[PDB]
RNA sequence: AUAUAUAUAUAUAUAUA
RNA sequence: UAUAUAUAUAUAUAUAUA
């Protein structure tokens, strides 16, 4: 393996002492080689206990090194002091960067010394600069200095990659060495006593700078990383938006030669149309003012790149312009104070001189859309609106509530804020009213939360009480169903692939058509959202209170009206210093259940009005209006060909007419491409944002290092597929430090390639990128059962809370409200849902995961001896694999590439077998009980509970079905027709299609039903054993791509799988689960 | 606007090609109609509102009685039913007819659905347009699989290069009337050369514009599903008596697809100005026969019709190329005639035809030799020079 | 600055 | 379809005594429920009277 | 004038453009504001007082802008419009509503 | 066609604001076809009716 | 498909509904007697007690229409389905017998 | 002695005295 | 002489988006 070779040179770099030793640990599937592994590991612990070498021992036990596989590498290091600064002065050659002070409009966001920015010790909030990743700066500088000594002696091409990653390191190292490397605590939080003399934003600058200089490959990358590393030391605020500004304009200049398209039922076609790009002179005057704001900010090598591209305006050099936009978001987050983020957001200027003739049409268009979404589930009395108190409470999001409450659960009292834990307390103390929702007014205001965006100003968010979730769950779950059957709302075009969903932009683009994409400056706190948006919905629930006749569908529709009356005036609770500031804010509340289902109504019903007022001058015929919250486009098809004046006079008539409703906007029109989400259609080729901060998190999580090392790799493979190539030798160096564990003092344990890359709970990174590899060899399926044996752990906090008198009083009050019977297969099935729902609490899931890893250390310091006969996914593929016969085969390049930023070893698969044409849905069949229970009751049972029901008596299935609420003639038509007997073979087959994934980070892009992959896969057909047929044609279609990515060549399989081995595998596929299947092997 | 009395315009000389570049110039006609195949491909309007292929394969499995999943490589009936290859077959059937670029079928013999839906190409597109080494291997594969196992006769003893196509033989060797009335239309389907409005363009038959030729086909292959198949087993019958009934159930949509192609080919035919000629080209633009199956049973109820700002652009580029072609003949014959009449015996005219192949934007100089460039001068030397250039050299 | 459209240039020879 | 809530308790305490399970005499189909029989009986009568 | 919130809800429920057989385009009711009815009163008198030839402009895929074209031709005298648009509105009415 | 009574009353107005504005016309009202045409939208005529 | 006839070309907007055009094209007697009742099933506008209300046909209140349908749904199940395959015949004859 | 809303896709993991 | 029917399991974490 390649990763093990990077391990044994990382140890020889960080521990350059003669007192240091490395002890490899080995394991094997053989019972004979295991005793070869026990004796070898014992002797290296006795010989290295008292100063004896290992070169005389590795020859004697060379029967175990070349045959068994590496488990871990133990590290002895009697080094008292970290030698980071001792080898930092070797690279600290350049002049130190002096910070600037006149570049920011605030004081704390400037780059001042922390002694001058915070006067005393007690008012030191690190939450403006905190990287909140579980690594350090001292560990990052060892990850670059390891790379800068391995690639010192290089060939004449790879030297220039090393040289450009060195002059960008002397900018970093000569600034850090001037103030010294900061020393963190054990929680990876930079304290005040170390940051007394260091400049503020030195950790989050040098973390965002090291992420950049491990991505500098070409000279086009070096001019960007030289003018962003120097500048991000000075202005932390304006820099991320000045560079990322013209990419909203530059998407409208490129021509269309041959573009993709998606037809009406969402499937992919290819089109060949040639559409000119028509931009007026007021775009090249708005682009020159976007290139003079980048010259006053100091940077001068970026607008020379753009102005050398504006004379071309060609799609061949647009991968350079998408690279400049993506490097802008890597400067780090824009975190600021909670007071200045709200008070700059909650400040808005309303005006009584707004056009009231346009609001009474905008209110009515919200009225006629809310009625249109609920006219069918209210006229027919639906099973989910009649149970709004229960379906909102039984499926309750457990993220957070407003305040911190002292919850007492039996003996163990806990300070929690989770939302379903507040429901358990108030249902125990009786202070929980089902039909009364609390008023958010000048008394009891709304608390606040924040979300940080890598380039945007820090925004606020609203945390409503839990009684504003039970009132709004059942109605808005009926509005998301209509948003998946309408061509306008963007819950419809939401699939796995991105060419299918955002490819209806280029359906109506021609030379007589004009696309129109507008982004409101702030969708919250607009004038058209305070009064005319609530009173359009309250009117829609007056016409819906006349549609039905129940006392219970009206009552849930008089609660969803009461939450809009109470939010017409609102107050936010934000503290500062010692005073609490209550700010009136009657606008929309980003943070309800309603905040996306009613940002697609209020923005469609707004743009259906502003497209009506511009039709007094230009007569057109609109084709689609797709809307996604704020971000919406609307294609307009004209009579004449679109010229340079119809583009200018529509962009002046959509901007001004939006200003007639006091909504400040910029209105951009083009004919070639838009920027709807961060996914950019440019010239018929979808381009992505590609900015994910590796070494900077927006907030500290509920996860450990072994899980934050997986999201460092998962944020890299998304960064690589989207066009931002970070060096794999740096990501692998950063996994060998995060997965480090200190057993005792001066002893670190490092797992090998087989512990991290195997398919289990403890997975960090794949061996070769973009592909999953299920290792079918006997030394690798044997360790998968060793890791699948300890994943089932119990946490003592979740079992002290599950046996309390409060949690049992919540399940028994929820089981009594649901079922009007006695049965305990639901009370034992509801209580297993809220025990699973309490994993969102932080010390519960941390004591789950720490009991996973601390039990892994007992497995890694010794050779593994755990032998078990469990059927895994990796045991199915050991029986299929010897019956494949490979043969080399040639396959031409037919289809066109649609994403130019993809890597070369992925783009060659797309050019040969094609991008995905349609989203494959092969999930078998749902059982006939779950179509009978989910249609009457709102209780969705797990499929391991519906198998437990079927294996009961005939008279105990009928008692269970009548228990939920099913009538007697419907259960007796179920049970009497013996279709409970057929559902044994549809539950057990539902775990086969769940098993293997045709979607991944990379596998979504390809077409798996292509007529060029079906030509290479040559498998003979057997009529029976249907479960085996699926897993043969899926594993064969995955084995060719997993070979054609690694080596760039195509192979053609042949699986003459015999009839005697299919029936042995048919019972292996039905015995993965832990339930009684009728057909077993032995 | 209504233009005043003192407005003038420059009329471009659009008169049909005077070199006859389709006659013995086999390599220059390969890339002068590749150029008109790509341009017509970017104009022919693309199919929106197709039947979704998840809701069409899963109905094609309930009908063929196959346990065939969505991901199983079902190479007998269900391979390659995409939607990218549904718009593609619509485009390379319309734009190959507008440029007279001869196709070349590519298929697999053991895929019985691509032979059922392959019976629809030959009854719509005239068979003088598929290449003959791939028309014969597709007409023979239909005969020895679907038609000759229907009436139980011996499979066809066809040899290579026999000057009769295998549909031209099996209308004499067959005894039925409904499948020798359709099989006579396929052997006698040809473009009809009519000179309309100054240009020669090749209209279809009137029974292909109506869609009535499908009513000669779904009356033929309805009777073919009533035969007993005596020499074949029970399973070979019920495999392809079920496969030929997937197409006879789409008789409503295939009589609307033949009207769509023959109308989308009519209005795009009006926007061309160069004299289109039906001469077999060298390099053939390949049509996968799987893509015809993706067109015959994936379309429904949604008329596409080319919006007239792609007719006014396909016309304004066939005037700009045809008037750049003609005013580079006249700039070159005026030098060849004025060099021979001035008695320049010591000058060779390779360079002034090398400019003529260069000002025409589509050709390349590094491919044409000095024998396809002096043979071209021998045609230019015999043309009469333009009157504005003759009265100024005289 | 891009080349002007043929429609906007030929209302300008008129105007 | 319709009966009171306590009759479900009144029919559960004697269901194990009097085994009447296929008295309803119907072949089941997927997509058949009794809440749509009660619904289609009401949208056939009330769409005729109005 | 008649309020815009009233006439649109009677015009978008009598036409019912959303529930039509065609779904290749998003169809809604456009241009029934109170600024175009105040602008067609200014244009249709001032282009009639000063003898300036009006010209029509529409999209023919909707018929509610074409049915009201019948009122325009019966009041404004037909020699006012430029003839290649008077033809292309009278032919547009005939080939989709009258014939 | 149901809006008849308020549309007899529009052309009585459209031909009265023409009729008494034409009395303030001293220049000769010659009628010939002009080059540039003031464009009228039929989507703005379906608002006046 | 039960009688083996060719499936009908029914264009959009034909004035004859496809039961009123398949009682003329079909040659049976019992399934052409049910298709005559569906083509002439109408409300009977009578005034009763001063209130005009639309009573149903007298055979529908009796129940005798089902004995006209199930007499026609039985002859259609004893047919051979000549064009279609046998499993399509087994898919209707299993479902037409549940009724 | 300890703060992180809602929705949509996607992936990983899990159910047992 | 004969080879069955049917499209939205749940929970937490993670990233992309609004
Ligand atoms: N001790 C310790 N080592 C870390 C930590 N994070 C990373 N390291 C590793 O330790 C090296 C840097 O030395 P230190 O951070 O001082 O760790 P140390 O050598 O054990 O010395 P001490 O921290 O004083 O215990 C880096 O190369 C990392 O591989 C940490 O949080 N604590
Ligand atoms: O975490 C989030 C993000 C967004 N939203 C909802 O999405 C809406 C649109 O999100 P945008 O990011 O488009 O808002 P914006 O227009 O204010 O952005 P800038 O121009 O200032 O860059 C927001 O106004 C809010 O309603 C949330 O509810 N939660």
């Amino acid at each position: 393996g390649k990763y093990n070779l990077i391990l044994s040179e990382y140890l020889s770099f960080i521990y350059n002492s003669q007192s240091a030793v490395q002890i490899p640990i080995y394991y094997s599937s053989n019972s004979e080689l295991e005793n070869r592994c026990i004796e070898f590991h014992s002797k290296c612990l006795e010989n290295s206990k008292n100063g004896l070498s290992l070169k005389k021992l590795f020859v004697e036990y060379s029967d175990v090194i070349e045959n068994a596989t590496l488990l871990s590498i133990l590290s002895y290091s009697y080094d008292k002091y970290n030698a980071v600064e001792r080898k930092l002065v070797k690279y600290a050659k350049g002049k130190p960067l002096e910070a600037d002070l006149t570049v920011n409009e605030l004081d704390y966001e400037n780059n001042k010394i922390t002694s001058e920015l915070f006067p005393t010790a007690e008012e030191y909030t690190d939450l403006l600069m905190d990287p909140a990743i579980l690594t350090s700066l001292s560990s990052n500088l060892n990850a670059v200095m390891f790379w800068l000594e391995k690639h010192e002696n290089d060939v004449a091409e790879k030297l220039k990659i090393y040289k450009r990653r060195l002059d960008l390191f002397t900018i970093v190292a000569s600034t850090v060495n001037k103030y010294g490397v900061p020393r963190h605590n054990a929680k990876y939080r930079y304290e005040y006593e170390v940051m007394k003399d260091k400049p503020y934003y030195l950790v989050t600058w040098a973390n965002s700078s090291i992420e950049m200089l491990m991505s500098v490959f070409s000279h086009e990358d070096y001019l960007i990383a030289r003018e962003l590393i120097v500048l991000s030391y000075s202005n932390r605020s304006t820099l991320a938006k000045l560079v990322s500004s013209p990419m909203s304009i530059l998407v409208a200049l490129v021509d269309i030669n041959g573009t993709f398209i998606t037809n009406e039922e969402l499937e992919l076609e290819f089109s060949n149309k040639y559409v000119r790009a028509i931009v007026p002179d007021q775009t090249f005057d708005e682009l020159k003012q976007m290139l003079d704001n980048m010259r006053k900010a100091g940077l001068t090598d970026i607008p020379k790149m753009i102005q050398d591209w504006l004379v071309d305006c060609s799609i061949e050099k647009f991968p350079l312009m998408a690279k400049i936009y993506s490097w802008s978001f890597h400067v780090g987050f824009r975190k600021q104070k909670m007071l200045d983020a709200a008070l700059d957001q909650l400040k808005t200027e309303y005006t009584e001189d707004v056009d009231d003739e346009m609001y009474r049409e905008y209110t009515m268009l919200i009225r006629d859309e809310v009625v249109k979404m609920l006219e069918e589930p209210v006229k027919h009395d639906d099973h989910l609106l009649q149970d709004s108190e229960l379906a909102g409470l039984l499926s309750m999001s457990s993220a957070s509530n407003g305040e911190s409450r002292q919850l007492k659960f039996g003996r163990k009292t806990i300070f929690s804020t989770k939302k379903n834990m507040h429901v358990m307390d108030d249902m125990a103390n009786g202070r929980y009213t089902p039909g009364i929702i609390p008023p958010v007014n000048v008394d009891k205001p709304i608390p606040l939360g924040r979300r940080d965006v890598p380039g945007r100003r820090t925004r606020i968010i609203f945390i409503l009480p839990y009684e504003y979730f039970i009132a709004q769950h059942a109605v808005v779950e009926k509005m998301l169903i209509y948003a998946k059957h309408t061509r306008e709302y963007a819950e419809f075009y939401s699939q796995s692939n991105q060419l299918l969903s955002y490819g209806d932009v280029t359906r109506f683009l021609s030379n007589n058509s004009m696309v129109l994409y507008t982004d409101v400056s702030q969708w919250d706190s607009s004038q058209h959202n305070t009064q005319p948006f609530r009173k359009g919905i309250i009117m829609g629930l007056d016409m819906l209170a006349n549609m039905t006749n129940d006392a219970r569908v009206i009552q849930t529709l008089n609660l969803y009206k009461q939450t809009q009356i109470n939010l017409m005036d609102s107050y936010v609770q934000i503290p500062d210093g010692n005073v609490i500031k209550k700010i009136q804010y009657g606008a929309v509340a980003s943070g309800e259940k309603q905040t996306k289902a009613a940002n697609s109504i209020a923005n469609l019903a707004l743009i259906k009005t502003v497209l009506s007022r511009i039709s007094n001058k230009y007569s057109f015929a609109t084709k689609i209006i797709r809307v996604d919250g704020d971000d919406n486009y609307a294609v307009l098809q004209f009579n004449t060909e679109v010229t340079k004046q119809m583009v200018q006079d529509v962009s002046n008539d959509v901007r001004e007419t939006y200003a007639r409703m006091n909504t400040k906007v910029k209105a951009l029109v083009s004919t070639v491409g838009i920027e709807i989400a961060k996914r950019y259609i440019a010239g018929g080729k979808i381009f992505f944002r590609a900015g994910i901060n590796l070494l900077n998190n927006e907030k500290k999580g509920q996860s450990t290092q072994w899980d934050q090392a997986a999201v460092l790799y998962s944020n890299y493979i998304v960064n690589r597929l989207r066009g931002f190539e970070t060096d794999r030798e740096f990501i692998l160096t950063k996994i060998m430090q995060m997965t480090s564990v200190a057993i005792t003092g001066s002893l670190r344990l490092f797992p090998s390639e087989r512990v991290l890359t195997t398919n289990s709970t403890f997975k960090v990174f794949d061996s070769e990128d973009f592909i999953i590899e299920y290792g079918t060899t006997d030394d690798e399926v044997y360790i998968q059962r060793a890791f699948m044996s300890l994943s089932s752990q119990k946490s003592g906090i979740a079992d002290e809370i599950a046996a309390s008198s409060t949690f049992k009083n919540y399940v028994s009050r929820l089981s009594e409200q649901l079922l009007f019977s006695k049965n305990n297969i639901v009370s034992r099935g509801i209580a297993l849902t809220e025990k699973a729902k309490l994993n969102s609490y932080a010390p519960i899931s941390l004591e789950k995961r720490r009991a996973q890893i601390s039990a892994l250390l007992t497995m890694l310091q010794k050779p593994v001896t755990f032998k078990s006969s469990k059927i895994t996914i990796n045991d199915i593929l050991r029986d299929i694999k010897p019956f494949f016969t490979v043969n080399e085969a040639h396959l031409p390049i037919q289809y066109q590439k649609f994403m130019p930023t993809l890597p070369d070893n992925v783009q060659y698969i797309i050019q040969c077998i094609g991008s995905r044409t349609y989203q494959i849905e092969d999930d078998g069949s749902k059982s006939a009980i779950s179509r009978l229970i989910s249609k009457y009751s709102v209780y969705k049972p797990s499929i391991e509970e519906l198998y437990k029901v079927i294996s009961l008596h005939e008279n105990e299935i009928q008692l269970y079905l009548i228990s939920l609420g099913i009538p007697k003639i419907d259960a007796d038509t179920y049970v009497g027709s013996k279709i409970y007997s057929q559902d044994k073979y549809r539950i057990l087959e539902s775990y086969v299609y769940n098993l293997l994934s045709i979607n991944y980070g990379c596998y979504q892009l390809f077409d798996f039903n292509s007529p060029d992959l079906e030509k290479l896969i040559r498998i003979p057909f057997k009529g029976k054993i249907p479960a085996v047929t699926f897993i043969l044609h899926l594993y064969a279609k995955l084995e060719v791509i997993n070979h054609a990515i690694k080596n760039g060549s195509w192979i053609s399989l042949f699986c003459n799988y015999p009839k005697s081995e299919m029936i042995k595998l048919w019972k292996k596929m039905w015995n993965i689960t832990s339930l009684r299947s009728p057909y077993t092997n032995a | 606007r209504n233009l005043p009395s003192t407005a003038r315009y420059i009329r471009p000389n659009l008169l049909q090609d005077r070199l006859n570049l389709h006659d013995n110039f086999e390599s220059l006609w390969d890339t002068i109609t590749t150029s008109n195949y790509i341009l017509a491909r970017s104009v022919v309007p693309d199919l929106k509102e197709l039947v979704s292929t998840e809701a069409q394969i899963q109905k094609m499995s309930q009908d063929l009685q196959l346990e065939a999943l969505t991901i199983q490589s079902e190479t007998q009936f269900l391979t390659g039913i995409n939607s990218q290859a549904a718009n593609d077959c619509f485009k390379t059937l319309i734009a190959a007819m507008l440029s007279q670029r001869t196709m070349s079928l590519d298929f697999v013999t053991t895929n019985y659905m691509s032979l059922i839906s392959g019976m629809w190409l030959l009854t719509v597109v005239p068979n003088d347009m598929f290449i003959r080494e791939s028309l014969v291997a597709c007409q023979l594969a239909i005969i020895n699989t679907i038609i000759y196992p229907a009436f139980g006769m011996q499979r066809m003893h066809y040899r290579n290069g026999d000057p009769q196509t295998p549909f031209q033989i099996a209308e004499q060797q067959i005894q039925n009337f409904q499948v020798a009335n359709w099989l006579h239309f396929v052997n006698n389907n040809q473009f009809r050369q009519v000179v309309i409005d100054g240009v020669l363009n090749q209209v279809l038959n009137d029974n292909i514009r109506n869609g009535h030729v499908v009513n000669q086909l779904m009356e033929a292959l309805m009777q073919l599903s009533r035969q007993q198949f005596p020499t074949m087993p029970v399973d070979y019958k019920r495999s392809i008596q079920r496969g030929i009934l997937l197409l006879s159930n789409r008789l409503g949509q295939l009589v609307d697809l033949t009207r769509l192609l023959a109308y989308n080919y009519e209005t795009l035919m009006a926007c061309i100005t160069m004299n289109m000629q039906h001469v077999q080209t060298l390099t053939t633009e390949k049509l996968q026969l799987t893509s015809v199956t993706s067109l015959c049973m994936l379309i429904g109820n949604a008329t596409v019709i080319p919006s007239p700002q792609t007719l006014f652009h396909y016309y304004n580029v066939n005037v700009n190329f045809h008037s750049n072609y003609n005013e580079r003949i006249n700039d070159a014959v005026a030098i060849i005639t004025a060099a021979n009449r001035l008695n320049l015996y010591q000058k060779k005219m390779k360079s002034i035809v090398e400019d003529f192949l260069k000002r025409l934007q589509i050709f390349d100089i590094s491919r044409v030799p000095d024998d396809q460039m002096y043979r071209l001068r021998d045609r230019l030397r015999l043309l009469p020079v333009e009157i504005r250039r003759l009265d100024i050299f005289n | 600055t891009k080349e002007e459209h043929q429609k906007e240039v030929q209302y300008e020879i008129l105007q």
